[PDB]
C-alpha cells in the first residue's frame, strides 16, 4: 500500500541555432554586393 | 515523524548565456579594445590591404595563417597581442568557472532547528492545518 | 617582559619604532626559575605592559613600589598540602595568606575560585583562552606531473594513442607522414606530415583528432578539479568536536599544569576526561610548552587568548583557532580591603574612556 | 509600568505587560540562585544616567535618590556614572564602535594580482625559453627570427603563422614545448579560477579618527553623525575630543533600530553606536547588506553590570553568583538561545581586468618608441 513507486545540452543550442541561421541566410546578398562593387570597379 | 515540505524551482539557467553574462559593457569594451588593437597593427604595418584583411584580426581570433608582416615590431605586436588573447581566454575560463560553482543559490532548509525559518519573516508564510495535533 | 640589564647593572640602550624612550625597571628577579636550584635573587631588568600600567598609576597616583619576582610562579589555587587535608593557596596568591603580599599585579582572570577570599577591580582587557596547534607546509604545489590523475591511467591512454597510431599507419598505403601527423594532431598542431590519399585515412584521422581533443579536455578537468577541490586542512573546532572530545593515544593537547584554568576545569562534571588527560600531560610553563608544539611533540595547546595571538603573530610559524569561550578580562588583584580600590577602579575608568589604553596596547601588543 | 492617562493629563495608570529577555532571564536565574523576590516595574521618565545641573534622568537616579535597589538593562559603565552609584563585576564584553553600510558588493578584483611579474613564473619561462632555443640549435645541425617567432608563438598560443619546422627532432621537441605551454594554460586557469573562489572584503577605513574624523567636511563626505541624545557615546566621545563633537549636532534623528532603517537606503552610509546591539541589528539584517566595516573594532572595550545602591549589602554575593554564573558556563547557552545574528556567523568583468587594459595600452606605447629605432637608420 504505502510505497509502490520510486522516482552539454540544446538548451546552449537554441541561440546558436538562431544566429547561425541569420548569419548563412544573408551570406548570399553580402556576396552579391561584393561581386557587384568588384564588377563597378 | 513530522517535517518539513517545500516547492522546488526545475529550472536553474539556459546554457545560451552570451558575452552580457559576464558583462555587456564588459563585451563593448573588449570589442573597442580588438577594434583599437586591429587599428593599431594596420598603422604599424605601413600586403597592406591585402595584409589588413587578415593579418591580426584572423590571428586575435584562430590560426588562419593569412597576415603579412611588415617588420619585427609587427612579430612583437603580434606575440603581444597572443598574450592578450590567452589573458582574455583564462578569464573568460574562470568566469565560467564561477558561474558553475554559483550555481543553485538556495540551500535547503534543514529543518526547524535550524532558525532561519525559525526566525519569523515577511516572505514565509508557512504553517500547518488548525487544530491539528502538531 | 625579563630582559636582563646590562653589564654595568643599568637597565638602558632601548628606543621606541617611532623614537621615544623606553621605562623598564629593576626588580628582585631570582634567576633559578627552574623548580629547584641554588638560589639566586638577582635583581633583574623587567618591563612589557603591566609595568607601564603601573608606572601609569605612579605617576596618577603618588606611591612608591617594589616589583619583585614571584619564587612560585603559580597563578594560585586550592592545594590540600602533602601529608596533610588543610586546604592553602600556592603561587602569587598563595603569598597573599603570606608576608608581603599587599599587591597583585600581573594578567589574571577574574575567576570565582578565588573570589571568595579576595576581591578584584574593573577590567582593562578583555580576552579569553582558545587553542593553538604546530603548522605545516601546503601541499598544493603542483609540482608532480600526474599525481592529481593516475599515472597508471595516463600510461594506458599513452598506450592507446600509440596503438591508434600504429593502426592508423597500418592504413597508410607515408606510413612515417601518418605517425607525424598523428603525432602532431595530439597536440593541435598541424605540421602536415601525413596526409594519405584515402578518405576513410582523413576521416579516422579527423575522429581521433576529435577524441584527442575530449581526452586533453578530461585530463585537464580532472587536474583542475583536483587543484580546486584541494582543502584538507581540518582541526578541531570547539569543545563539542569530538576529535578534541576523544583522548587519543597518540596526539596529545594539553595546557598550563595547575594555572588557572586547572579548577575550571575541575570543578565541571562534563568535560571531566581531558582534565585527567592534561594532568598527565599539561606542562609548568608559558614558553617550553609553546616551543615543544612548534617541535611535533604536543598537537595543540589551550592558554589565554593574547597570549597565544601575540605568540603567533611575533614569529609567523603557527596558528591559533577556535572562537573566544571563558569569556573574561585581566583585572589588578589586592589584599583583604585596602581603600584603594575605589580610586583604582575609577583612575582605570578614567583612563580607558578618555583614550590613553588604546595607545599603549597598539605601542605594546 | 506608568503610563500617564493619554498624554495632556499628568494621571495615569500603572498598566502592565509582560516583558523578558537576557536580563529578564539572568534576573530570574539569579532569584532563584539568591532566593529573594522582587517586584520590578518600568521607568518612564528619562533615560540612563547623565547629570543635567547635577540632575540624573532617572535610572541611575533612582539608585541614587534611595528610591530602588537593582536596576538592570541596556547598563553602560562611564566615569560619571561609576560614582553616584556602584556597580557590579561584569559578565558582557561590549562597547562603542562604528556600523557603516557599503551600497553594494565590493571585492578585489586582482587584475594585476596575476602570480606574473615575479621572480616565480619568470625563471620557468627563462630556462624553458633557453631550452627551446638550444634544441632549435641543435636541430639546425632568419634562423633567428624563425626562432623567436616559434618561441613567442606556442608559448601565448599557435593563433599566427608561425609554421617552419625542420626534422622529426624539431617535431618532437615542439610536442614537448606545447605539452609544457599547454599545461601552463591549463594551470593558469585553474589558478585563476581558484582566486575567483576566494574573495577579500577586508575593510574600507580602519580607524575611528584615522582621516575622516577630525573634519568630514574637508574629506568632503560629511558621514552621518546620528548619535542619542543624553545616552551613553555622546560622553565618551566628546571626551576624547570635540573635533567629532562639532559634527555630532548635526544629526541626531532617532532610535537605534530606525536609524539603521533610515541608514540602509535613506541618507546615510555611516553609523557610530554601542557595540553588541549593532552586532545583533547586523546579524539579522535583510540581505547581510548591512555590516560593519570594523571587523569589531572598538574604542570602548568595557562590561555590563547591576546598579546596585552606596553600599547596599548586595555587593558580595551578586559577585560570587555572578562569577559563578560564568565559570559554571550558562549565559553562553543563553547567549546562543538569544543573541545570533541571520548570517553573522555562518558564511569576466569590465572593471575587474579593466587597469590592465591601460598597462597594456601603455605597454603598446612602448612599441611606437621602437618604431623610432625602426626609422633611425
Amino acid at each position: 500500500w504505502v510505497r509502490y513507486q520510486e522516482c552539454l545540452t540544446f538548451e546552449n543550442m537554441a541561440g546558436v541555432f538562431m544566429l547561425v541561421a541569420g548569419g548563412i541566410v544573408a551570406g548570399i546578398f553580402l556576396i552579391f554586393i561584393e561581386i557587384a562593387y568588384k564588377r563597378h570597379k | 515523524g513530522l517535517t518539513i515540505l517545500v516547492k522546488k524551482e526545475i529550472p536553474r539557467s539556459t546554457l545560451d548565456s552570451f558575452m552580457q553574462p559576464f558583462q555587456s559593457t564588459l563585451w563593448l569594451l573588449v570589442g573597442l579594445s580588438v577594434h583599437v588593437v586591429a587599428v593599431m597593427l594596420y598603422l604599424l604595418d605601413r600586403t597592406l590591404s591585402s595584409a589588413m584583411w587578415f593579418s591580426w584580426g584572423v590571428l586575435l581570433n584562430s590560426g588562419i595563417g593569412e597576415g603579412a608582416p611588415r617588420s619585427f615590431s609587427a612579430r612583437i605586436l603580434g606575440m603581444v597581442w597572443a598574450g592578450f588573447a590567452m589573458i582574455i581566454v583564462a578569464s573568460y575560463t574562470a568566469n565560467l568557472a564561477a558561474f558553475l560553482v554559483l550555481d543553485r543559490p538556495e540551500e535547503r532548509i534543514t529543518g526547524i532547528n535550524d532558525p532561519r525559518l525559525r526566525n519569523p519573516s515577511d516572505k514565509f508564510i508557512y504553517a500547518t492545518v488548525k487544530q491539528s495535533s502538531v | 617582559y625579563v630582559k636582563p640589564t646590562l653589564s654595568d647593572g643599568t637597565c638602558k640602550e632601548e628606543f621606541t619604532v617611532n623614537g621615544d624612550p623606553v621605562k623598564k625597571v629593576i626588580c628582585t628577579g631570582p634567576n633559578d626559575t627552574s623548580p629547584g636550584s641554588p638560589r639566586h635573587t638577582v635583581p633583574q631588568c623587567c618591563y612589557g605592559f603591566c609595568i607601564d600600567l603601573l608606572i601609569k598609576l605612579a605617576r596618577t597616583m603618588n606611591f612608591t613600589y617594589e616589583v619583585h619576582l614571584v619564587a612560585d610562579g603559580k597563578f594560585g589555587t586550592q592545594e590540600r598540602v602533602n601529608n596533610s587535608n588543610k586546604k592553602e593557596w600556592n603561587g602569587m596568591m598563595g603569598e597573599l595568606l603570606s608576608g608581603q603580599a599587599d599587591m597583585i599585579v600581573a594578567p589574571l582572570t577574574i575567576n570565582n575560585e578565588r573570589a571568595q577570599y579576595i576581591e578584584f577591580s574593573k577590567p582593562f582587557k578583555y580576552q579569553g583562552l582558545t587553542i593553538l596547534v604546530k603548522k605545516e607546509i601546503p601541499r598544493s604545489t603542483l609540482d608532480s606531473f600526474m599525481q592529481p590523475f593516475q599515472s597508471t591511467l595516463w600510461l594506458l591512454v599513452g598506450l592507446s594513442v600509440h596503438v591508434v597510431a600504429v593502426m592508423l599507419y597500418l592504413l597508410d598505403r607515408t606510413l612515417s607522414s601518418a605517425m607525424w601527423f598523428s603525432w602532431g594532431v595530439l597536440l593541435n598542431s598541424g605540421i602536415g606530415e601525413g596526409a594519405p590519399r584515402s578518405f576513410s585515412a582523413r576521416i579516422l584521422g579527423m575522429v581521433w583528432a576529435g577524441f584527442a581533443m575530449i581526452i586533453v579536455a578530461s585530463y585537464t578537468a580532472n587536474l583542475a578539479a583536483f587543484l580546486v577541490l584541494d582543502r584538507p586542512e581540518e582541526r578541531i573546532t570547539g569543545i563539542n568536536d569530538p576529535r578534541l572530545r576523544n583522548p587519543s593515544d597518540k596526539f596529545i593537547y594539553a595546557t598550563v599544569k595547575q594555572s588557572s584554568v586547572d579548577i575550571y576545569f575541575r570543578r565541571q562534571v562534563e568535560l571531566s576526561t581531558m582534565y585527567r588527560h592534561m594532568e598527565k600531560h599539561n606542562y609548568e610553563s608559558a614558553a617550553e610548552a609553546i616551543q615543544a608544539v612548534r617541535d611535533n611533540k604536543l598537537h595543540a595547546f589551550i592558554w589565554d587568548s593574547a597570549v597565544l595571538e601575540f605568540e603567533a603573530s611575533q614569529k609567523c610559524d603557527l596558528v591559533t583557532t577556535g572562537e573566544l569561550f571563558f569569556r573574561s578580562g585581566f583585572g589588578i588583584g589586592m589584599r583583604k580591603d585596602s581603600p584603594w580600590k575605589q580610586n583604582v577602579s575609577l583612575s582605570i575608568l578614567k583612563s580607558h574612556e578618555n583614550g590613553f589604553m588604546e595607545d599603549l596596547d597598539k605601542t605594546w601588543v | 509600568k506608568f503610563v500617564k492617562i493619554n498624554n495632556s493629563t499628568n494621571e495615569g495608570m500603572n498598566v502592565k505587560k509582560c516583558c523578558k529577555g537576557f536580563c529578564i532571564d539572568i534576573l530570574k536565574k539569579l532569584s532563584r540562585t539568591v532566593k529573594f523576590t522582587y517586584d520590578l516595574y518600568l521607568v518612564t521618565n528619562g533615560k540612563h544616567g547623565k547629570k543635567v545641573n547635577n540632575v540624573w534622568n532617572g535610572m541611575i537616579g533612582e539608585v541614587v535618590y534611595q528610591r530602588a535597589v537593582m536596576a538592570v538593562g541596556s547598563l553602560t559603565i562611564n566615569e560619571e556614572r561609576s560614582e553616584v552609584v556602584d556597580f557590579s563585576v561584569p559578565f558582557v564584553e561590549t562597547g562603542i564602535s562604528v556600523m557603516v553600510s557599503r551600497s553594494n558588493g565590493t571585492v578585489s578584483p586582482s587584475a594585476f594580482l596575476e602570480p606574473f611579474s615575479a621572480s616565480v613564473w619568470v625563471m620557468m619561462f627563462v630556462m624553458l625559453l633557453i631550452v627551446s632555443a638550444i634544441a632549435v640549435f641543435v636541430f639546425e645541425y632568419f634562423t633567428i627570427g624563425k626562432a623567436i617567432w616559434l618561441l613567442w608563438g606556442l608559448v601565448f598560443n599557435n593563433s599566427v603563422p608561425v609554421q617552419n619546422p625542420k626534422g622529426t627532432t624539431s617535431k618532437i621537441m615542439v610536442s614537448v614545448w606545447a605539452f609544457f605551454a599547454v599545461i601552463f594554460l591549463a594551470s593558469y586557469t585553474a589558478n585563476l579560477a581558484a582566486f575567483m573562489i576566494q574573495e577579500e572584503f577586508v575593510d574600507q577605513v580602519t580607524g575611528l579618527s584615522d582621516k575622516k574624523f577630525q573634519r568630514p567636511h574637508d574629506y568632503s563626505p560629511p558621514f552621518r553623525f546620528g548619535t542619542v541624545p543624553n545616552g551613553s557615546t555622546e560622553r565618551n566621545i566628546r571626551n576624547n575630543y570635540p573635533y567629532m563633537h562639532q559634527y555630532m549636532t548635526k544629526f541626531n534623528q532617532k532610535g537605534v533600530e530606525d536609524a539603521l532603517v533610515s541608514l540602509k537606503t535613506g541618507k546615510l552610509d555611516a553609523f557610530i553606536y554601542d557595540a553588541a546591539v549593532l552586532n545583533y541589528k547586523a546579524g539579522r539584517d535583510e540581505g547581510c547588506k548591512l555590516v560593519t566595516i570594523g571587523s569589531g573594532y572598538i574604542f570602548a572595550t568595557t562590561g555590563y553590570g547591576i546598579a546596585l545602591q552606596k553600599g547596599s549589602p548586595w555587593k558580595r554575593q551578586i559577585d560570587l553568583a555572578l562569577l559563578q554564573f560564568v565559570g559554571d558556563g550558562e549565559m553562553e547557552e543563553l547567549e546562543t538561545l538569544w543573541l545570533t545574528g541571520i548570517c553573522h556567523n555562518e558564511k569576466l568583468d569590465i572593471d575587474n581586468m579593466a587597469g590592465v587594459f591601460y598597462m597594456l595600452a601603455a605597454a603598446m606605447a612602448l612599441s611606437l618608441i621602437t618604431f623610432i629605432w625602426e626609422h633611425l637608420f
